[PDB]
């Protein structure tokens, strides 16, 4: 992240023209918080807004798409087995008792995710929002601005 | 000391019920039945959740799990002094009888019991995963 | 089904056997240490993985182990 | 029958520094000193534990006592130096003169490393920090005019601090009360609702009635503070009272005589806000606490202590039995009064809830002047006092698991309602799962919906006021109906308590202190968010309490305590089943759910009550975005987050550039704890092998061994960092953001 | 035992419950099908009609609205079939059986399709 | 000069930094009285920031096209053109200050292992024997290459534990 932030960012200032931004403003961090990940996204965000939409409103979509997969993520690496395996045990109990519905019945019995599967399944939303985030923004920032 | 028969007609302590009780997988699969005698009408506490009053004399309980059963056996034993002893009893109506295995609680030694999964050795003398390799199964250097 | 050890470490102090909570380790005779007495893991069928046993070991390292393996509805601890 | 009477024990402890060099001396496993570091901890976190120190009740009892009378002088300390701040660093003075024009400010910071940039200029001819804690309106309306009169109320803290420092050490090393003493509930209450908010509301009723009212009368009419008579002058001079309220020519004759029509010059009923300060009548406000101050000295002679007459509170409990619920409330006597950690849970929860409507009240009916026109202030005092009842309520659940486990005894609660409870618990959290659920989907789904439909082009698919609608129509008649009781219901109400009903504005120096809130469809949908994370917030606290004890994973979970890591990786894993896991995982949705509710506060009111008046009409700070925006989480992001962030991102270089520097140091911490919740200590105990052996190699190594934290401090680090950094993110946008437009 | 409630144990609920179709034994289970389809759905294009996306079409409404509850019947019709698959490979009543519930499925498909089919007609 | 940079004294940015600074203070000054509170802080505000510019000019610095001080860490590069008081003069003072400390710390440590309980010697601190230690510390260099030297400085590989391997 740390270094396609620097390439992208040191590669904007350079197809405007103005190179002095990058020079000027990245040798603190309000900066890069301001003048790269503020500024850049003013378009991306406006792809569809309460007045229309352009051909932006995908990649704005996909933005917050991004922004949902990776705190998803965060359930599985902050929440751990055993809040949940108790919590289904309460879920099986309500099937068998509900009428008109324990008619129907599993063939596996529902447990929760394990304790290694929930590691990866965590990293994996996370890495995913991760990239499906930064793609929306990274093209469309790049495309608006010049394309 | 000989293997016990369980009594159904035993009666149950005074419970009014719960919902933490028996589900489906005792009418299929199977269930655990623990049973002592009371020297006193008691109060204590039901592991499914809950206080249930024991009446004098025996009493018998039906739990879902191995576990549980033995969670009210620790209780019974440590605080009032008493002596369970549960079974795994199966749908189809056969009765299996467990701890004691022999009648002694395991925690005291007692002749005749046969060592089982003991190794000579420590736990740094195992072989190294490379030499279980293709066993036909995941295989630890432990289990060889 | 877990896999259950038990190593020549082993002082027969019976706090393995104690701390278990289903009943899966027992204490037999046994010549190789002044309690002579060792620990016996006879029903392993029953054992949930809870790793008790370890945290009551006083052997360094221990003389019991708990090995994961297979999963049931005994070892996966279910009541449904 | 036993009496109710004073009972101590003399010298009971004996005053020395000796067991201040001995860290531990409370707990029988820390008093042996440190072999590693998990020591350290260990002698922080149980520390205040004092149930687990000592079995006894009676000695437990007189360190909370003690414990608290500690918290109170340390209260002093802080309401002394807000006091002599405000004489000593702040131009209050100044702004008593032009409230209007005048930015509070109390604190002021030394020329070092450059950091005098943060001394704004904020009039009066004084440079210092822009205050929002809202005490310049709280003074003015008490009737404060001097620094003299705030330098006095200081000394007079510490004299107060210093008394209740000595009352800790003498009520626990002197005469410490017995737990008999403890124990007379009855006794307590009645002198804590008569003795303690009775008189107290009768005794601040007659500062109003002396001090603040004629003080503030003047004021309002445009004398100079420093020519307004002094309040001893208008105690003591009849004559000059009768000039501002001709009632007190009458003395108190009318008040014996039951002509108390007579006071309605200075005992009135208007309602609504006071036109020229923008804040409640307090004319009003005296007759309110005149009225507290009755109902609840009647209220503190409820309960039979040593002369018959009375109530019994044992016996009333047992009286309420009913057909659907067994015993009833027997037991519940004996848990009450055997139990602190049962009070606790009682007392964190009501006192939170008391916490979250004093924000709501506040807001909506401003009780001090010049309050409502201040934005900074009213943003901070609302979000203030939100999070401090979601902490104390979050507390609750934690202190009731506490009592499930330890305090918690089956023969004392057979078939009673406190059992029933338990042996339906699995009913209880399964239909509270899937209500949690359904409102999970029919609230923020629908913003999902909005949000796709608007990005494929089809705005009339959309939830919205202008397709298809979802109209508050319950919340719209009630606030028609409070708008409409002074005609019927409350006849001799002049106005409506508040300007949220309906009506007009009321507007001081330019600025809107207070205009009718219109409810719409984003309204509907953004309450519902409420009820849906105070729902799963409720979930994961009553799930613990209600499982502290066993659950169908974990059979015997009271052994293993209230506060334990897990039962190991058995029956596919047992992370995090304990009662105070419980209360961690709570703490992110309490959060969660708290967020969503002052960002609804802080752009609902830029957006359509607050702004500045002008001949045209009312233009808000934000231009009336809320309706059309709030209804999309992308409207949330771009016209919330991303376009009022921008005061806080422009903050270098003026006198709130230390917001920008918060700004960026609490998204730092947020993320700096990350690293203790993804992570276990298994990873970083390996790590500390190899950095051990680094200082073994250089014979630098330490005799305490370095270990890494348990897996309990993993969490509470994790949580900790994860709260500050979070608030304190907020915390900077929300001020830079108002001072610099509001 | 279980935590007796009037909800789980009263005499009035236990009548209405026996007599639906899903509980009514003694009736073959292609007949319960057909009676169980048909309520669920008429019911299903309801809301298809009033909220779909050419909701606002004065005569396309109708038809698109039904012909898309015919859809998810069709659907609807699959997962039963799967399910007897799955549950019945190897008791008293003949619906819970391999034999049974695929009658059943069946059932359910054309008593489905008939009552959308039917709600459309009401309509128009 | 070094790199494209020129000297802060000769560069054109740097002195209309300079001016954009003293620009904003003045600017909030004439708000004030002249001998208030106020603008005798702000007075000596400007005081401070004219001096700041005149010694960073005096001491020699480099300017980049930005107008802002640059320093310069190659030691040839510094000590060839009189840039040494940037970074590499420096690098030897806060070594000095790290060993001091370090050394220091160390000696206490070696010095409670010797008591019956060093762990009561670490949560609390013998203050007359770090006291001692403190003053001691200052030709730590000296001290610390004999103990290279004698071999007294690391610990065997036999006396420190590892992990099997
Ligand atoms: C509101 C704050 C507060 C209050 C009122 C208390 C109150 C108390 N603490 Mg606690 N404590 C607090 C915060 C607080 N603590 C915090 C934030 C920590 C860090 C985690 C600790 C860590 C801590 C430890 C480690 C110990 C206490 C102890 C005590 C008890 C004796 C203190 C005493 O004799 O002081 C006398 C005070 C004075 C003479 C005042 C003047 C001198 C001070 C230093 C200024 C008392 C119940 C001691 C005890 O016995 O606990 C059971 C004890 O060992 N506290
Ligand atoms: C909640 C309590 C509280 C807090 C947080 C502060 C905080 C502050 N006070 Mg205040 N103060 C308080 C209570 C408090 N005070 C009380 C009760 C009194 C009455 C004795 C004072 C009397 C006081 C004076 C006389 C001064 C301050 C000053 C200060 C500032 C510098 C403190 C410092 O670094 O001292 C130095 C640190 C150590 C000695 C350690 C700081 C903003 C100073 C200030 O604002 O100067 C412009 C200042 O001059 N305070
Ligand atoms: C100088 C007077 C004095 C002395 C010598 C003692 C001595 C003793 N007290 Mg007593 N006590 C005193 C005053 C004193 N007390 C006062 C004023 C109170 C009222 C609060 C109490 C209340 C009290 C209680 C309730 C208890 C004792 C106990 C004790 C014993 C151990 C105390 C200890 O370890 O403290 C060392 C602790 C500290 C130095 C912590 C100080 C905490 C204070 C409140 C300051 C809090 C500051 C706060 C955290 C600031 C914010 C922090 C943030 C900025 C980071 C010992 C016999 C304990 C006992 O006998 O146990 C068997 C015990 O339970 N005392
Ligand atoms: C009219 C009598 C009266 C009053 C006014 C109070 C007031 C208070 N009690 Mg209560 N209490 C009373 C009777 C009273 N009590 C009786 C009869 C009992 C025995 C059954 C108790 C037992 C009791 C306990 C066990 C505790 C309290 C506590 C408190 C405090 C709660 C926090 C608060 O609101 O601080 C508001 C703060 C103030 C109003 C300023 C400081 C206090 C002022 C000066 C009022 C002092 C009232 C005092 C009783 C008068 C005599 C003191 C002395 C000369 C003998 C509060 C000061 C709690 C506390 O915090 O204790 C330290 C606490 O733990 N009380
Ligand atoms: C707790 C609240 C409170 C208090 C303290 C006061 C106090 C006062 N009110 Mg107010 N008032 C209040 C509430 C209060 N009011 C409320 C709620 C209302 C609305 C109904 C009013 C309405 C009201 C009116 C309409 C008037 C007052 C007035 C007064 C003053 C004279 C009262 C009087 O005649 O007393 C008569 C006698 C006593 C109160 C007994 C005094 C006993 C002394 C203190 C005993 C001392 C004994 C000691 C041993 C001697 C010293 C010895 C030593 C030097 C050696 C007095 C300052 C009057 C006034 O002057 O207003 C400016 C007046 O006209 N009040
Ligand atoms: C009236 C309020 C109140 C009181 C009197 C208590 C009292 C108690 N609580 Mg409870 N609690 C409360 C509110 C309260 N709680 C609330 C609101 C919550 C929700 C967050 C909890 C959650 C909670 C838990 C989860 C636990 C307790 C526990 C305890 C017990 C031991 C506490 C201890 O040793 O702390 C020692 C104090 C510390 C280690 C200091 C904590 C420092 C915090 C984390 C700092 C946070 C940041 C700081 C405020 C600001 C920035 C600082 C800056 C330096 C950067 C004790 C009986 C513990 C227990 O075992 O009870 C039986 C326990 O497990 N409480
Ligand atoms: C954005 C992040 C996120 C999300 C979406 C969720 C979602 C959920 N959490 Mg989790 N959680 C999170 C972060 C998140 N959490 C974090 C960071 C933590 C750590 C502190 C936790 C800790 C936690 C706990 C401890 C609990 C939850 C609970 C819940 C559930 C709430 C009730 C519900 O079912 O709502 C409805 C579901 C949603 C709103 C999810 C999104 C639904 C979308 C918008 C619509 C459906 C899509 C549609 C079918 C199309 C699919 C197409 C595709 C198949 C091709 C839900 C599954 C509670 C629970 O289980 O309650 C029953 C609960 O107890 N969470
Ligand atoms: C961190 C590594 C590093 C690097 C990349 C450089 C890079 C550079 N140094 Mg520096 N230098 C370093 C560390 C480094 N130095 C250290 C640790 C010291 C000792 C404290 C010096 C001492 C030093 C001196 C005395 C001189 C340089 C010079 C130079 C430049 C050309 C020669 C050179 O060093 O080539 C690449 C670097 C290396 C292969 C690493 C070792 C470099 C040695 C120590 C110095 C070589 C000097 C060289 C023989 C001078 C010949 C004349 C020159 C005009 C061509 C170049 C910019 C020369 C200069 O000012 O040029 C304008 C010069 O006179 N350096
Ligand atoms: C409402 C239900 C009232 C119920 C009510 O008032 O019942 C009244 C009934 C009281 O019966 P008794 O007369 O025997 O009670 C005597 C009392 O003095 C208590 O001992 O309470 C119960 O049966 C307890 C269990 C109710 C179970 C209710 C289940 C449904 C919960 C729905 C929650 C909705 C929340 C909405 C919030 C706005
Ligand atoms: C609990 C009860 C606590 C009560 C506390 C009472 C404190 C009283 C302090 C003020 C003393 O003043 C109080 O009595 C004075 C004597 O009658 C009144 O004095 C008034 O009547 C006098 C009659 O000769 C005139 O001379 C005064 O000019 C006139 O102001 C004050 O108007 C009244 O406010
Ligand atoms: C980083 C991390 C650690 C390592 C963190 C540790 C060991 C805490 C470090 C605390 C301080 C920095 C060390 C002690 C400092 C001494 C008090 C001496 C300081 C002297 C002066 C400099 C003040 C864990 O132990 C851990 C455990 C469980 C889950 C996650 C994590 C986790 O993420």
């Amino acid at each position: 992240g740390w270094v396609t932030f620097y390439w992208h960012w040191k590669h904007l200032t350079l197809w405007q023209g103005n190179v002095a931004q990058f020079d000027e403003s990245s040798t603190y961090l309000m900066g890069w918080l301001r003048d790269y990940l503020w500024l850049n996204s003013s378009q991306l965000i406006n792809g569809y807004n309460p007045f229309g939409m352009n051909s932006l409103s995908v990649w704005a979509w996909t933005f917050l798409f991004g922004h949902l997969i990776y705190a998803t993520g965060f359930m599985f690496l902050i929440s751990w087995r055993g809040y949940w395996q108790e919590l289904i045990e309460t879920l099986v109990w309500a099937h068998e008792k509900t009428p008109l519905a324990n008619l129907v019945y599993w063939k596996d019995k529902p447990v929760a995710l394990s304790i290694v599967q929930a590691r990866l399944v965590g990293l994996a939303h996370f890495s995913v929002g991760y990239i499906f985030t930064y793609a929306a923004f990274l093209i469309a920032s790049t495309s608006g601005r010049f394309g | 000391w000989t293997v016990p028969t369980l009594n159904p007609d035993t009666p149950s302590p005074i419970f009014g019920g719960s919902t933490g009780g028996l589900l489906r997988k005792a009418q299929t699969e199977e269930f655990y039945v623990i049973t002592w005698e009371a020297k006193k009408e008691q109060i204590f506490e039901m592991p499914t959740g809950g206080a249930a009053i024991m009446r004098q004399g025996p009493n018998l309980l039906k739990f879902g799990k191995k576990e549980q059963c033995l969670a009210l056996t620790t209780q019974l034993r440590n605080k009032f002094k008493l002596t369970p002893c549960f079974y795994r009893v199966f749908p189809d109506g056969k009765v299996q009888y467990l701890h004691p295995a022999d009648g002694v609680y395991p925690e005291k030694v007692n002749a005749g019991r046969v060592g089982a999964n003991q190794n000579m050795r420590r736990i740094g003398q195992n072989v190294n995963p490379i030499k279980v390799k293709f066993s036909g199964r995941m295989m630890s250097p432990a289990e060889i | 089904a877990h896999i259950v050890k038990i190593y020549d470490t082993c002082i027969g102090c019976t706090q393995c056997v104690r701390a278990c909570p289903l009943d899966v380790l027992e204490m037999v005779p046994w010549d190789g240490c002044k309690a002579s007495q060792m620990a016996s893991a006879p029903r392993t069928e029953d054992c949930v993985g809870c790793k008790r046993c370890e945290t009551a070991c006083p052997t360094d390292f221990l003389s019991v182990r708990v090995y994961l393996g297979s999963e049931s509805t005994r070892s996966m601890g279910l009541s449904y | 029958a036993k009496k109710v009477k004073i009972a101590v024990d003399r010298n009971p402890v004996e005053t020395s520094f000796e067991k201040w060099a001995k860290p531990g001396h409370f707990s029988r496993t820390l008093s042996k000193g440190p072999n590693t570091t998990t020591w350290i901890w260990n002698l922080h976190a149980d520390a205040h534990d004092f149930d687990s120190h000592t079995s006894d009740l009676e000695e437990i009892s007189r360190k909370v006592f003690s414990a608290h009378f500690g918290q109170l002088g340390i209260i002093f300390i802080w309401l002394s130096g807000m006091y002599f701040h405000g004489a000593r660093f702040s131009n209050y003075e100044a702004w008593l003169s032009d409230p209007t024009h005048i930015k509070p400010s109390a604190q002021v910071v030394w020329p070092i490393v450059g950091q005098e940039i943060l001394n704004g200029d904020v009039g009066g001819g004084f440079q210092g920090i822009q205050i929002t804690s809202g005490f310049f309106q709280l003074w003015r309306a008490s009737g404060i005019t001097s620094e003299l009169q705030l330098y006095t109320t200081a000394i007079g803290g510490l004299v107060m601090a210093a008394a209740m420092f000595f009352a800790g050490w003498f009520h626990y090393h002197k005469a410490a009360p017995k737990l008999e003493w403890f124990q007379n509930v009855e006794s307590m209450l009645n002198h804590h609702l008569g003795g303690l908010l009775g008189l107290g509301s009768l005794a601040w009723a007659g500062h109003q009635i002396h001090v603040s009212l004629p003080v503030n009368k003047l004021l309002d009419a445009g004398v100079d503070p420093k020519e307004i008579p002094l309040p001893h002058d208008l105690l003591l001079n009849r004559a000059i009272m009768a000039d501002l309220y001709p009632s007190f020519a009458k003395g108190i004759a009318p008040f014996f005589t039951l002509n108390w029509s007579e006071y309605s010059d200075f005992l009135t009923f208007k309602g609504g806000l006071n036109p020229v300060t923008g804040g409640l009548w307090l004319s009003d406000t005296a007759h309110h606490h005149v009225a507290i101050a009755v109902l609840f000295l009647v209220a503190g002679h409820m309960y039979r202590t040593n002369w018959g007459i009375g109530h019994s509170m044992k016996e009333i409990l047992e009286a309420h039995r009913g057909p659907f619920t067994g015993e009833g409330h027997v037991g519940l006597y004996e848990i009450l009064t055997t139990s602190w950690h049962a009070q606790l849970a009682i007392n964190l929860a009501l006192f939170g809830s008391l916490s979250i409507i004093v924000a709501h009240h506040m807001y909506a009916m401003p009780p001090y002047p010049y309050l409502a026109t201040d934005y900074g202030t009213q943003l901070s005092l609302f979000t203030h006092h939100t999070w401090i009842g979601g902490f104390c309520i979050v507390g609750a659940g934690a202190h009731a698991a506490i009592f499930m486990v330890r305090d918690y005894d089956p023969t004392n609660n057979y078939n009673n309602l406190l059992d029933r409870v338990i042996r339906h618990r699995d009913a209880i959290i399964s239909h509270l799962n899937w209500v949690c659920i359904f409102l999970g989907f029919h609230s923020f789904g629908l913003y999902i919906h909005n949000d796709t439909m608007s990005a494929l082009g089809r705005p009339q698919d959309m939830f919205s006021d202008t397709a298809i609608q979802l109209q508050p129509v319950f919340a719209q008649w009630i606030q028609n109906t409070h708008f409409l009781a002074p005609q019927l219901t409350a006849p001799n109400a002049l106005a409506a308590t508040s300007l949220t009903w309906g009506g007009d504005l009321v507007a001081v120096g330019g600025k809107v202190a207070m205009m009718p809130i219109s409810l719409g469809t984003s309204d509907f949908m953004v309450h519902h968010i409420h009820a849906f994370t105070i729902h799963v917030t409720v979930l994961i606290l009553l799930k613990g309490v209600l499982f502290a004890r066993s659950s169908r994973l974990i059979p015997d979970k009271a052994n293993l305590g209230f506060r334990f890591p897990c039962d190991g990786p058995g029956r596919g894993g047992t992370c995090q089943v304990s009662a105070w896991d419980h209360v961690f995982l709570g703490l992110f949705w309490m959060y969660n759910s708290l967020s969503i509710v002052i960002f609804h506060f802080s752009w609902k009111m830029q957006s359509d009550v607050w702004g500045t008046v002008t001949a045209s009409g009312v233009s808000h700070i934000t231009g009336g975005n809320f309706a059309q925006s709030a209804n999309t989480i992308n409207g949330w992001l771009r016209d919330f987050l991303w376009a009022q962030s921008s005061q806080v991102i422009q903050s270098y270089g003026s006198a709130l550039s230390a917001y920008g520097l918060i700004f960026l140091g609490a998204h730092f911490v947020w993320a700096f704890s990350l690293m203790f919740l993804f992570s276990g200590r298994g990873y970083w105990q390996e790590l500390i092998e190899s950095i051990v052996w680094a200082h073994n190699k250089l014979k630098v190594a330490p005799a305490i061994q370095p270990r890494a934290l348990s897996i309990t401090q993993g969490r509470a680090v994790g949580v900790a960092h994860y709260l500050l950094g979070g608030i304190a993110t907020t915390w900077s946008f929300f001020l830079a953001r108002i001072i610099s437009v509001g | 035992g279980m935590l007796e409630t009037p909800v789980t144990s009263a005499p009035i609920v236990a009548t209405y419950l026996s007599n639906l179709p899903a509980y009514r034994t003694g009736v073959a289970p292609v007949l319960r099908g057909v009676e169980i389809g048909l309520a669920h759905g008429f019911l299903l294009a309801g809301p298809f009609i009033k909220l779909g996306p050419l909701r606002n079409v004065p005569e396309t409404a109708e038809i698109a609205g039904s012909l898309s509850a015919a859809g998810l019947v069709l659907i609807l019709a699959l997962c039963l079939s799967i399910y007897g698959s799955a549950q019945f490979q190897s008791a008293r009543d003949p619906l819970f059986s391999a034999d049974g519930w695929s009658e059943f499925a069946a059932g359910f498909l054309v008593g489905g399709e008939a009552g959308v089919a039917w709600a459309y007609v009401c309509t128009q | 000069d070094i790199a494209g940079l020129t000297p802060c004294s000769e560069s054109k940015a740097y002195a209309k930094l300079e001016k954009k600074e003293l620009k904003t203070l003045e600017k909030r000054l004439k708000q004030y009285e002249a001998d208030s509170a106020p603008a005798v802080a702000l007075k000596a505000t400007m005081e401070r920031t004219k001096a700041r510019f005149a010694n960073y000019a005096k001491a020699g610095l480099l300017c980049g096209n930005d107008g802002l001080p640059h320093l310069i860490a190659d030691p040839g590069l510094a000590l060839k053109y009189g840039h040494a008081g940037e970074v590499f003069i420096p690098t030897f003072g806060f070594l000095y200050v790290a060993g001091y400390i370090g050394y220091v710390g160390r000696q206490y440590l070696i010095a409670v292992k010797g008591e019956a309980k060093p762990t009561d010697k670490e949560i609390i601190i013998d203050v007359p024997l770090a006291t001692k230690l403190a003053w001691q510390g200052a030709g730590w260099p000296l001290a610390a290459v004999q103990e290279l030297q004698r071999g007294t400085l690391l610990e065997k590989e036999e006396n420190i534990t590892v992990s099997p391997r």
